[PDB]
């Protein structure tokens, strides 16, 4: 699902 | 392609009171990625709620979304002056996002007959070799008014055309303008021009007429 | 913040490509997904694609696909829609989108919806040329009048494109005016009428006069509206 993959992003970002 | 189907397409109703906009999916809408946009008439969508039942913060309390997996309804509690517009539902539950065709919230006041008023082509214009004759359908409710071009009794065909304002926010009528257009002649070889009227809040249709002479 | 700021609107012909910007300024753009929202004339809203600007990556609407281009500048934190092949159906209002973030406490946390919007961007896709209206008057007659009461207008006609706004005597003419949407004639020219309804006893006593404005035209005329 394209809307979901900001979240895989901030989660990283937000990760390290 | 997923469908939202919004219902009623038109819910009337009077301020203070409580709304519920109805949104269905042709199919199951994963993780409940369900969104409540408002559109206020000439601006821009403005975001209401999303995953169904979260609201942002700045929207006010009055909106609530509920619903789940194929069910989802909006709710206003108690409607204010700044809520009667239109509302969409968009699902993005799956990459191809799609909206509902929307749903408008009227403001329900008592039925009101049109006040038929009617204008003959203008000198001016009539100098250029085309005629334009109006028929104004003013302050009524509700909107679904049906207006007859008669031209020395002969009915019309497409060569007429009708534009609609929206609710007036000061009292809540509609206003409908009608303008049949024509060249010089034929406009020059028939005699009287009418207009008649059905609307809910009349028993007998409305007819004006104006026999090319007066003023 | 968070502001999305479009570029100023456009008429482009059947067949040509259109090119439209939206300018993000108040909080973080790369990392946050950027769609394009259109509605045709008196219709509601149809998302067309996305992006998100960090690798570009891109969602476009099938019915849209092989013929629209979503881009990103991070440098300069804009986006662009380009669309060809333009018909006169694309005539609509072009929406630049961004999704909100959870609490605005603030940015940070993506959530899918679009939290925020351009201003909106006219494109017109016509083979029509652009004209300024005719302005002819609608006189107060008997059969216009009736007790107290008389409506009176001015029928904006043949213009092209939208929008045409209507005053009346320089705006010293408020309520019980009407001005109805434009409706697209066959010529592929806007029409529309602007009514007001006022004291019969003072049509003598006083003048009517309908100022109308189109910017696209760089048009502004006045017309005088008097009895029969």
């Amino acid at each position: 699902n394209w809307f979901n993959i900001t979240n895989x992003l901030w989660l990283i970002k937000k990760k390290k | 392609e997923i469908v939202l189907t919004q219902s009623p397409g038109t819910q009337s109703l009077s301020p203070g009171e409580r709304a519920t906009l109805s949104c269905r999916a042709s199919q199951s809408v994963g993780n409940n990625k369900l969104a409540w946009y408002q559109q206020r008439p000439g601006q821009a969508p403005r975001l209401l709620i999303y995953g169904a039942s979260s609201r942002p913060s700045g929207v006010a309390d009055r909106f609530s979304g509920s619903g789940s997996g194929t069910d989802f309804t909006l709710t206003i509690s108690r409607l204010e002056p700044e809520d009667f517009a239109v509302y969409y539902c968009q699902q993005y539950g799956q990459s191809l996002s799609t909206f509902g065709q929307g749903t408008k919230v009227e403001v329900k006041r008592t039925v009101a007959a049109p006040s038929v008023f009617i204008f003959p082509p203008s000198d001016e214009q009539l100098k250029s070799g085309t005629a334009s004759v109006v028929c104004l359908l003013n302050n009524f409710y509700p909107r679904e008014a049906k207006v007859q071009w008669k031209v020395d009794n002969a009915l019309q065909s497409g060569n007429s055309q009708e534009s609609v304002t929206e609710q007036d926010s000061k009292d809540s009528t509609y206003s409908l303008s009608s303008t049949l257009t024509l060249s010089k002649a034929d406009y020059e070889k028939h005699k009287v021009y009418a207009c008649e009227v059905t609307h809910q809040g009349l028993s007998s249709p409305v007819t004006k007429s104006f026999n090319r002479g007066e003023c | 913040q968070v502001q999305l700021v479009q570029s100023g609107a456009e008429v482009k012909r059947p067949g040509s490509s259109v090119t439209v910007s939206c300018k993000a300024s108040g909080g973080s753009f790369s990392t946050y997904a950027l769609s394009w929202v259109r509605q045709a004339p008196g219709r509601g809203l149809e998302w067309m694609g996305g992006v998100i600007p960090l690798l570009t990556i891109t969602n476009y609407a099938p019915r849209f696909q092989g013929r629209i281009t979503i881009t990103a500048d991070r440098s300069t934190s804009t986006a662009y829609l380009e669309l060809n092949s333009l018909r006169p159906e694309d005539t609509a209002v072009y929406y630049c989108a961004r999704e909100g973030t959870t609490g605005w406490g603030w940015l940070g946390k993506p959530i899918g919806a679009f939290a925020h919007w351009g201003q909106g961007t006219l494109v017109t896709v016509s083979s029509a040329s652009t004209k300024g209206p005719s302005v002819f008057p609608l006189a107060p007659s008997s059969k216009s009048t009736s007790g107290g009461t008389a409506a009176l207008g001015c029928l904006v006609k043949d213009y092209f494109p939208e929008p045409v706004t209507v005053s009346w005597n320089s705006g010293a003419l408020t309520s019980g005016v009407h001005t109805f949407p434009a409706v697209l004639q066959s010529s592929g020219l806007y029409s529309l009428s602007s009514v007001v309804t006022v004291p019969s006893s003072s049509l003598g006593t006083q003048t009517y006069i309908c100022n109308v404005n189109h910017k696209p035209s760089n048009t502004k005329v006045d017309k005088k509206v008097e009895p029969k």
